[PDB]
Formats: structure tokens, C-alpha cells, sequence
DNA sequence: TTTTTT
């Protein structure tokens, strides 16, 4: 049963088609699915589902030395949580399914 | 031709419009005296002077939110009771059930004049507002901590049942039901609110308020009071140091900051007030902690310069008058 | 049976939206 | 011989068509002078810049929303300034009922020349906007807050009154009757809308409009405006810093951003504009915090840049030129 | 369609 193994929360998961290829070094690449959970609150270095100004995007979270959205592309740049910024987390990519 | 042509038809659709809804239903806004914003005296000058227009709006909804003990209810019993001094007619919806009639009078309010409700829904709280809206015999009324106004579905329901926004729908229902009526009536709605807590929040403001979005949108004036001290007079607390900031104004510029002590069982320190605004105002002279007026060596600190200027009213009503046509952006008619 | 929504989220740049007509499907469904 | 057939019957249901309906029943899309899209500037340069066709289209229907005291009604009166100093005229349908006639003066806007109306209903408020558009003489309608366009069955209503979509409805049937109407008298019809925080929502934007959705797919550009930020004089907070984003656009490419500064009692910001597209352009040289035109050194910073071209209009016009040839990708005749 | 809650 494959919702026991990588489910934990099944009220608070939900599936994300990726799109795009800032992640290919961590391992997400443009069409997979992203299995995000909903219910776990987000630390530094996970893997979120956060919405930049209205705007959404997969990217690591970092909370040290300052708020920052990073990816893991060497081509793209980090996203600094700059002011009048509203960092909302969706969630934490738990599994990728290529 | 063609301009006398359009000029036609506009009167004519004027006309018709005016017909159909009635005479005051579309007119120029130049000529539109009911659209004029009058305001009346909050209780405290520094606050009429950080309201730019002299006072909250008649006619509007205002909210003032903050923390615990911060003064909201004190500030809107002052409010009242200068209004009360005006003749006008004042309303208390309590929704908190937390009420001191006994000190409300001790801050001046005319308990046997004030309208006191304590409604046993939010629902029943919107409609009495609405009704006394509606009546124009009300001028001031005021909704005692929003957070309390509990909608009927969770009074009848269990403690731990999910009404998920439902507070939400009716607050913004009765904003929406109620601006017009204020509006016609000339009413002044205040909401006091409290803060609550957003969790995850990592980089922002993690303070809201309860009600939902509505509020924000719909109050011309949105007061944060917050208390910043305490007043003591050597070692009992007699009063606390309040700060209100309009973080919202919809008739002057905003994000202006008050600062008044309200003492307990007196309300808002108007004379220290005074004091404040004749210093900043360069007409009483501060060298370091001695406060002169005109040469005249008044008291040493504040709270003595506040004694001596109670215990004159001449120059007490000086002092007062020069702020108030030196500090006022926007003086009343 | 679990949300797809039927948007895709960007990961090289944030998206200008993100509407979320929901689809809804099974992991075994979905991959079996 | 089958082609000269059907050209007869084409040619023949033409002119029965014109001959049921009227001459301009059908006719071709390229010499249908009608349907060209004419556009009026929203008083900022850089949102005339993202609109793609230099301003917001006559005849058509826009949504303006966003967060609160993010600018919408500032925006909307500096569009009715605009338009009226082209002679224009400008009608102003408040449901909010918290409109400031003196704020609206200090805009720009011709309070004495723009018509107002204090709508008790939403229906009521949507029946003015159609016989303004029937009329003809009215170039610009603005509805504000349309989370206030009330059902009269709501207002006759009581708080807590359940009436699903109602609302909704009647925006419907509001923007079918108002569309070709506003086409045929080229008026546009600017909604001002309020953001409502969506429930239950895993992922996707939580945040709707008020209204219905008729207004998502009959509007032709749907602005998002944002305050980003403050304008500060060191201390005093005189400005906003705003970013409006084109969310949907029926006459340009959608997506595209415009930041601009509105200041308290003067509004959008449009020299600062003009600073930062000559900035953009390689018309005025940044070196670091140093602005400079033509090697001469204009000041240190966007005010003092704003300032230095405020006093000098004739290459502050200059400027304006060449910025406006340049970046307008649709450069109105 | 409607609207956050700690
Ligand atoms: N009856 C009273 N007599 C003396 N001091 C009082 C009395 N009631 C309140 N105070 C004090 O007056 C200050 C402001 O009180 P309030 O106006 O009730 O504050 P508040 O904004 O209403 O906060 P809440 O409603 O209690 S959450 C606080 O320092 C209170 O301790
Ligand atoms: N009369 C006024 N004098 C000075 N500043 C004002 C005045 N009215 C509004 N402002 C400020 O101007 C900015 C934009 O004002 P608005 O156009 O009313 O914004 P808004 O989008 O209409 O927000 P709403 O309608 O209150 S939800 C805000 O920072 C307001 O505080
Ligand atoms: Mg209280
Ligand atoms: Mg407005």
C-alpha cells in the first residue's frame, strides 16, 4: 500500500505537478509530482511550497543569517525575503515522483 | 452642438436617475453637503491633533484595537463623554459583559443618558447597532470587543465545534448593511477589537485582529492603543502611559502617534496634554527638568508642571487655545 | 483520492498565479 | 460559378441582417472603426507603460483590488482627474459611503464637475452606472467597492440572514446589461473591488474578490495594487510605495508590473515616475546613490532627483518625450 | 458563492 508508506497525514496531502528546473540538484525536475504535506510545520533547510509576494514557488528554506528563498540550480538566484515581504509556506515536499 | 447635445443628455439621465431613486440620489459632489466630514473630540488633544481632522469621523466606522488593559474602553467612555457634552446621544453595545457603570461615570460618562446593551449574540449586537443606525436619534455607538461578538450558530453549538469563518460572514455582512445607514444618519460606529496571535508567521506583523478583513476595509479610522508605562505617583500606580497610533485614516494622514496618560478613576490626562503640546509648541520653555512659562519658573518635572497649570485655569485656557489654532491642520467650522 | 491540482507550480521562478482547480485521484491510480 | 453563388447569399444575408438590425448590425472586423481600442492614462506612467496600449481602454470594463489602504480609491481618482482634464466627464458611484470631497479636490479631481452618488443598494447603485452609460456623457463610471453593492433584499434584510450568491447574481446580470452599453457610449466602467481570504484552501491563492466571478471574465484589465512600502521625509511617513500588477489585460500582454509612489494630499508620484523610466532608459545616469543628467550632476537620491527635475519643467518635459516615444510599445494617435 | 482561525 503506497498511501501507508509515504502518507502520514492523508486530511493534509496534497499533489503538485512541478514545473521548471531550479531544482534539479535536489532533485525535482520540470513535470514531476510533488507529494506536499500540509500539516508539519516548515524548519530550515526543507523543502516548501512558499508564495513570495502573492507569488508562488518551490525553493529551500532558509531562516539564518536572514529569510531567504534558495534554490538548488547553480543557474538561478536565491530569493531574499526582502521588506513588505509575505514568505507563505503551502507545505513540505515530502517525496518526488519522477 | 455636440457638447450641447451631451449636455442634454446628461441632465436628462440626472433627471431620470433622480426620478427614479430620489433628490439627493446623484447631485456634483461639489455641492454635496452631506458628503462634508464632521468629526468630534476624542477626549485627548494629542489624539485630535495625530487625527488631522480634529477627532473621529461622524458618519464612519472607526476601530481601535491593542492589547490587554491598553485603554480601548477608556478612550471610548472618554469619547462618549465628550460627545455627551455636545447634547448628543450615546450607545454601549458591551458584548464582553465587562461593564463598570460606576466607573464609567467616574470618567464623566452620563450613565443615565448612555444607551447600555449587552446583546447575547454577535447577530443580536449587528442588529441593534443597525436599528439605532437606522432610528438617527443615536450618535455615537460603540461595539465593545468585536472578539466577543459570538455568532448565534457557536452560542447554540460545543465548545470545540468548527465555525470556520462564520464570524467573518457576519461581521462583513453588517459592515456591509450598516456603512450606508451610518452614512444617512450621521452616526459614529466605533468597533473595539483585540489581538490575536498569527502562528508560522516568520517575517511579518504576527498580531491580527479578530472579525476577519472587513473592518479593515470598511473603518475610515483604525487606532492602535497600546500602553507603554506607568504613572506613579511615588510608589502606588495611578495611572499608565498610552500610546495610539492610526495605523488607518481615511480624512487626514495616517501613521501619526498620540501620547496621553490615562489615570485611573479620571481618564485621559487632558492637563498633561497641555502641558506636552504648549512645551512642543514652543510655548512653555523646558530647561532640563524645569518648565518655565514666559520667564515664570512653573514646577520641577512634569507632573508638577501639570499641578501648577490645573491649579490656574486663565493661562490654562491660554496655552490651549494657542495650540489649538497652531497645531490643528484641519479646524472644525 | 487526493487533490491534483490541475495548475503547475514554477519552480525556476515564482509564478504569476496559482489558481487551484482541483482534480482528485489515488496514488495507486496515479502510478500502477 | 459556385463562388459568384455564394458571395450573392453571403451578400444577401448581409443585407437582410443590416436591413432586421441596423447598418452597423455586422460588418468586417477590419473596417469596424468602433472596435478600435482607445485608452486614457491612469495617471502614472509606469502603469500606462504595463498596460501595453498607454492606459486603461474606453468602453470597457476594469477591476481594480487589493489589500486595504493599498490605493484603489487614489488610483481611481487620479484616473478621474486625468480624464477630466481632457474635458471629460467623470462619475463617481461611492457605495463605500466614504468618499472625502476635500481629499478628491487636492488630487486634481474637479469635485465640482464629478458627479457622486451615495447608492442605498447595490442594485440601485448598478442601475445609476446603466443610465450614466445609456446617456452617452459620461466618459468614465467608477463603482467603489463593489463589496458594498448590498441586495435591497439583503438591506431589507436581517444580520445573519443567509443569502447565497445573491450577491453574485446580481453582478451577473449587472455585467450583462452593462457590457454592451458601455461598449456602444465608450464608457469605462472601473470596479473597485475588496480581497476576501479564501477557506480551506491547501494550495493556490487564498485570496478572492467580492462580487462573483461575472466580473473575473467580462472585465478587460484587472489591476492587483500593493502597498510595498513607506515614504518617509526622515521621520514622517508621507508617501506609500506601490506596485500594481496586470493581473489580466483583453488589449495589451498581461502580467506586467508598475511601481510608483502615491503621496498624501498630492497622489501618484509622477515625477519620481519620470525619474526612475529615464533611470531605466539610459536617459539619466545612476552612479550609486548619484543621479545625474547629461553629466550634470541632478542630486543625491530619488527625492532629490524629484525635486531637481520639479524645478526645472523644461527638461523635465524633455524627458517625459523621450520616455514616452521610447518604452510605449502602443503609442496613442 | 461565502469567509478565517490561534
Ligand atoms: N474600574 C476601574 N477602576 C480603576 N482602574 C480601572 C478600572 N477599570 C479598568 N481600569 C484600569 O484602566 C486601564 C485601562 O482599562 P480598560 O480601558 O478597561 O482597558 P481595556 O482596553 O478595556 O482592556 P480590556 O477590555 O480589559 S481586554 C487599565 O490599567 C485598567 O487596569
Ligand atoms: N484624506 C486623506 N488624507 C491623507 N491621506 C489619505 C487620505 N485618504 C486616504 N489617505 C491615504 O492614502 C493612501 C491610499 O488611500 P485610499 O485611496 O483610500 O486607499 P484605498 O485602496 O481606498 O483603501 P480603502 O478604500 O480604505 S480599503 C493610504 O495610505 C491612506 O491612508
Ligand atoms: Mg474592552
Ligand atoms: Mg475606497
Amino acid at each position: 500500500d503506497l498511501n501507508q508508506l509515504l502518507i502520514q497525514h492523508p486530511s493534509a496531502t496534497y499533489f503538485v505537478k512541478a514545473s521548471g528546473d531550479s531544482m534539479i540538484d535536489g532533485g525535482i525536475s520540470d513535470g514531476d509530482l510533488l507529494i506536499v504535506d500540509s500539516a508539519i510545520t516548515a524548519s530550515h533547510g526543507d523543502i516548501v511550497i512558499a508564495a513570495v509576494d502573492g507569488e508562488f514557488t518551490v525553493a529551500k528554506l532558509q531562516l539564518r543569517p536572514t529569510v531567504q528563498l534558495i534554490p538548488m540550480n547553480s543557474a538561478y538566484s536565491p530569493i531574499t525575503i526582502s521588506s513588505e515581504d509575505t514568505l507563505d509556506v503551502f507545505g513540505v515536499v515530502i517525496h518526488v515522483v519522477k | 452642438a455636440i457638447d450641447e447635445n451631451k449636455q442634454k443628455a446628461l441632465a436628462a439621465a440626472l433627471g431620470q436617475i433622480e426620478k427614479q431613486f430620489g433628490k439627493g440620489s446623484i447631485m456634483r459632489l461639489g455641492e454635496d453637503r452631506s458628503m462634508d466630514v464632521e468629526t468630534i473630540s476624542t477626549g485627548s488633544l494629542s489624539l485630535d491633533i495625530a487625527l488631522g481632522a480634529g477627532g473621529l469621523p461622524m458618519g464612519r466606522i472607526v476601530e481601535i484595537y491593542g492589547p490587554e488593559s491598553s485603554g480601548k474602553t477608556t478612550l471610548t467612555l472618554q469619547v462618549i463623554a465628550a460627545a455627551q457634552r455636545e447634547g448628543k446621544t450615546c450607545a454601549f453595545i458591551d458584548a464582553e459583559h465587562a461593564l463598570d457603570p460606576i466607573y464609567a461615570r467616574k470618567l464623566g460618562v452620563d450613565i443615565d443618558n448612555l444607551l447600555c446593551s449587552q446583546p447575547d449574540t454577535g447577530e443580536q449586537a449587528l442588529e441593534i447597532c443597525d436599528a439605532l443606525a437606522r432610528s438617527g436619534a443615536v450618535d455615537v455607538i460603540v461595539v465593545d470587543s468585536v472578539a466577543a461578538l459570538t455568532p448565534k450558530a457557536e452560542i447554540e453549538g460545543e465548545i470545540g465545534d468548527s465555525h470556520m469563518g462564520l464570524a467573518a460572514r457576519m461581521m462583513s455582512q453588517a459592515m456591509r448593511k450598516l456603512a450606508g445607514n451610518l452614512k444617512q444618519s450621521n452616526t459614529l460606529l466605533i468597533f473595539i477589537n483585540q489581538i490575536r496571535m498569527k502562528i508560522g508567521v516568520m517575517f511579518g506583523n504576527p498580531e491580527t485582529t479578530t472579525g476577519g478583513n472587513a473592518l479593515k476595509f470598511y473603518a475610515s479610522v483604525r487606532l492602535d492603543i497600546r500602553r507603554i508605562g506607568a504613572v506613579k505617583e511615588g510608589e502606588n500606580v495611578v495611572g499608565s502611559e498610552t500610546r495610539v497610533k492610526v495605523v488607518k485614516n481615511k480624512i487626514a494622514a495616517p501613521f501619526k502617534q498620540a501620547e496621553f496618560q490615562i489615570l485611573y478613576g479620571e481618564g485621559i490626562n487632558f492637563y498633561g496634554e497641555l502641558v506636552d503640546l504648549g512645551v512642543k509648541e514652543k510655548l512653555i520653555e523646558k530647561a532640563g527638568a524645569w518648565y518655565s512659562y514666559k520667564g515664570e519658573k512653573i514646577g520641577q518635572g512634569k507632573a508638577n508642571a501639570t499641578a501648577w497649570l490645573k491649579d490656574n485655569p486663565e493661562t490654562a485656557k491660554e496655552i490651549e487655545k494657542k495650540v489649538r489654532e497652531l497645531l490643528l491642520s484641519n479646524p472644525n467650522s | 483520492t487526493f487533490p491534483l491540482f490541475s495548475d503547475l507550480v514554477q519552480c525556476g521562478f515564482p509564478s504569476p498565479a496559482a489558481d487551484y482547480v482541483e482534480q482528485r485521484i489515488d496514488l495507486n491510480q496515479l502510478l500502477i
